[PDB]
RNA sequence: AUUGGGCGUAAAGCAAGCGCAGGCGGAUUGAAAAGUCUGGUGUUAAAGGCAGCUGCUUAACAGUUGUAUGCAUUGGAAAC
RNA sequence: GGCGAAGGCGAAAACUUAGGCCAUUACUGACGCUUAGGCUUGAAAGUGUGGGGAGCAAAUAGGAUUAGAUACCCUAGUAGUCCACACCGUAAACGAUAGAUACUAGCUGUCGGGGCGAUCCCCUCGGUAGUGAAGUUAACACAUUAAGUAUCUCGCCUGG
RNA sequence: GGUGCAUGGUUGUCGUCAGCUCGUGUCGUGAGAUGUUGGGUUAAGUCCCGCAACGAGCGCAACCCUUAUCGUUAGUUACA
């Protein structure tokens, strides 16, 4: 009823956000319990840098990660602490002995993955920002980055019981059914007084087409 | 242009399944000095609609010349069974009205009026007809000079 | 001369029994008949009013919108005129939104410079249907959109063979505050021209003659050679 | 709803025709001038009110002046 | 299509006769106009009065069917439909649009009358119609036959 | 542990439909309409054409894999 084809475009037409080959059925699962406790721990700890996303590969109890973040200056930090910081929290939270390499690259225009977009325009909702003005911001933040089409949406509780009364926001290009999209699509679970509140968006990357393959 | 808004009402229409929750706005522009109009709009939040009937409302500017500080000649201006009535008032009351009436008077560059509603308290033919009142007034020269006699009157 | 009287020849009579008594006050008191027959001295006053003030427009720096909507005689003939005079012509009226809405314009205006590029620029890749659709959007936007379909700037006057024959012409007409003359004929509402002009147009050589010498009063305001009104030869061609 | 509204579907034209009480009437002209204007006087009260002043600390209040206001009696006019 | 005041007028045939359409400086010289009151008429059911009653159906009554038929089905079937008289005098008699009066783009139709002429076409005026201008109803729409324009008179009208 | 009318997320009904939404502006006195509709033409708003219309977006197709003939690629533990 509302599906985006974002699954079938991950991975066959694009990359995966964690991507690892492995020769046992066992430890798949062990695996994926412990690099998603380290992506929400590394998007929670770090939205001044905005982090797009993070790369996690997985090989016998071998954990390498790659970071890619929209504003990258604030990873590193004032005097290089923040850096540091980084390493050492990465390096501890893979393991005593794990082995971990990072380099840090950039993106254009940095602000197109959903997921800091998401984080952003939550924070503006609860950040003394009305729910228009709110909306604008998240509608600047990708398009000023340099990104193509927006939807933009947010459901849950007006702090009431009415489920008829909300606003929605599509701007341009928006194939929900072609696989060769380029779309991002992320979801904040926003805590507020009167329960949890859904902030959606789905961002063009770019309309791609003649790049239909894995890369 | 104060561009100011003197009505909004939610109107909603039967499609396949739900109803069209939205509310229409409707602005009132003017300049005092004569120029006054008004335009309608659509929309589902406040501020876009208030801009959107701004902009229709500055779309269209009529200009209204000053006699007593009010509108030139009495006339009960009439629209869809609804008339409001517009007259030179002299100046020795004030605008006497509504914050809708009185922002209406003002913005045509009139200082009082008298005034007098007759039919249903609807308020879009209340709009409507005030506005077809106002701006029907006669000019002394235009008078003259098609009538056969042009001099002033 | 100029907007001689001996043009004013054949310019009588139309399809009977269906004709505007307001037209009766314009062109003549027309018999119970509906004898469609127009006077000349009138016709030929108003006609030469209508020549000299679209002059004095066009000097102005303005435009004479050149409209060709008729079965196929007014069409071909105003492209006759945009190919002598340096005007705007209409193949197929725009269906409406040309000038209140300037971006209808000009989406349209470039989408036929850039389909014009693109067959000039590729034809290997594209297959037959592709073609047709390159083609049919070419037709398209410029049949949708006849007065603006290479050109951004508003018309500052336009024609039309009948001011009741295309409701979109009169709606971008009256958005402007331009002197909008056209060619009346007697079953023609005269409420939406400046300058009436009774004339027929069933007649082909009394359009022809009427539609040439605008073309004349617009092309002397743009310093170029006039024909009718100083040639005294009146042009016979059928209406095809 | 004279001022200050309707009668096709949200009052509705009489069920239809004819008529008086009563109502009004086409043109010119003359009498008369009730209607009409006009010239006036009487009275329509002081107190009350409009404009004005005084005092009560100030008006509240009290006093106060030009003015109200409707009849009759009076020269005319011919437009109906 | 016309006429009749509405009610209405259709197998034909005759008579009395209301009234009509066309054009008349033609005659009284306003004799006018309507209408509360007032006069007359007034589909029809159904009432009784005298006949026949051809037929049928209110009512009534059986078989259905039904959750049940004196509803939709039918058969039997009276008042009545028929006529003469009154009374019933109400109607979707509503165009839910009063009567007398004069005027308002046209256009396309019809009937009647006047003129004319193979027919005819045509013109004149009405009657009978409409789309639609203008004008007028919130709107629906009327619109030369108005719900347009205006005078006299009357009747109807303020929440369920 | 419920309060799914407090909800997020989630899918399903119609239905993967045969259409859908939105802006510009125009037409209505406002509800609203327009295009977006209709004739040809498809699974489709598929497109053309015409029409106050002009386009922007969504759904079916679209990249994706899956599918078949050939040519071709490296070469075992293939084939041979």
């Amino acid at each position: 009823q509302k599906v985006n084809s974002n699954g079938l475009r991950f991975g066959i037409n694009k990359n995966w956000i964690s991507r690892w080959t492995a020769n046992s059925h066992a430890q798949t699962a062990k695996w994926l319990i412990e690099d998603e406790k380290i992506r929400n721990l590394f998007f929670v700890n770090y939205r001044n840098a905005q982090v797009s996303n993070v790369e996690i590969e997985r090989t016998q109890a071998t954990v390498d990660v790659f970071v890619y973040a929209a504003q990258p200056a604030f990873l590193i930090g004032s005097e290089n602490k923040n850096i540091q910081k980084i390493t050492k929290q990465i390096k501890q939270i893979i393991g005593r002995t794990t082995n971990l390499d990072l380099t840090i690259n950039e993106i254009g225009s940095p602000m197109l993955s959903a997921r800091i977009i998401a984080r952003d325009l939550a924070n503006a909702i609860e950040a003394r920002v009305p729910l228009r003005t709110a909306m604008r911001q998240s509608l600047i933040k990708v398009l000023k980055a340099g990104a193509n089409g927006i939807k933009v949406l947010v459901s849950g509780r007006l702090n009431g019981a009415e489920i008829a009364r909300d606003k929605m926001y599509i701007e341009g290009n928006m194939p929900l059914s072609t696989l060769r999209a380029d779309i991002d699509y992320a979801l904040e679970k926003a805590q507020t007084t009167y329960g949890v509140i859904g902030v959606k968006v789905w961002i063009n990357r770019g309309m791609i087409y003649t790049k239909g393959l894995n890369r | 242009f104060e561009e100011r808004i003197v009505k909004l009402k939610r109107i909603s229409k039967t499609t396949k399944g739900g109803r069209n929750m939205r509310f229409s706005v409707l602005v009132v522009v003017g300049n005092r000095k004569g120029k006054i109009g008004y335009g309608i709009a659509k929309a589902l939040e406040v501020p876009n609609a208030i801009k959107k009937a701004i902009k229709a409302a500055h779309n269209s500017l009529h200009t209204i010349e000053i006699h007593k500080g009010s509108i030139y000649h009495e006339v009960i201006g009439r629209s869809g069974a609804s008339r409001v009535l517009l007259k030179p008032a002299p100046q020795g009351t004030g605008i006497i009205a509504g914050g809708a009436i009185r922002a209406i008077i003002e913005l045509a560059g009139y200082s009082d009026i008298y005034t007098k509603n007759l039919g249903r308290n609807t308020p879009i033919n209340m709009i409507h007809a005030t506005m077809d009142g106002i701006l029907k007034q006669l000019s002394p020269r235009r008078v003259a000079i098609l009538r056969n006699k042009n001099l002033n009157e | 001369s100029l907007a001689k009287l001996g043009e004013m020849r054949t310019h009588v009579g139309m399809v009977k029994r269906y004709w505007n008594p307001k037209m009766g006050f314009f062109i003549e008191p027309e018999r119970k008949h509906n004898n469609d027959h127009f006077v000349l001295e009138l016709q030929r006053q108003s006609l030469q009013t209508a020549y000299n003030y679209v002059k004095e427009v066009a000097q102005n720096n303005g435009q004479i919108l050149f409209v060709g909507t008729k079965n196929d005689y007014v069409k071909k003939l105003v492209n006759n005129i945009a190919k002598r005079v340096d005007v705007a012509f209409i193949t197929q009226r725009w269906l409406g939104g040309t000038l209140t809405n300037f971006k209808t314009l000009s989406i349209s205006i470039n989408k036929l410079n850039k389909l014009v590029e693109k067959q000039a620029e590729n034809a290997a890749d594209l297959t037959k249907k592709e073609n047709l659709m390159l083609s049919r959007e070419i037709e398209r936007l410029e049949k949708f959109f006849g007065g603006v379909k290479s050109l951004k700037r508003l018309p500052n006057l336009l024609i039309v063979d009948d001011p009741v024959y295309e409701k979109n012409a009169v709606a971008e007409a009256n958005i402007l505050r331009i002197p909008v003359v056209a060619l009346c004929n007697t079953n023609t509402n005269p409420e939406l021209v400046d300058f009436i002009i009774p004339a027929n147009n069933h007649q082909p050589q009394s359009t022809c003659l009427l539609m040439n010498l605008l073309a004349d009063a617009v092309a002397e305001a743009k310093a170029m050679p006039t024909m009718f009104a100083y040639k005294p030869d009146e042009e016979i061609q059928i209406e095809i």
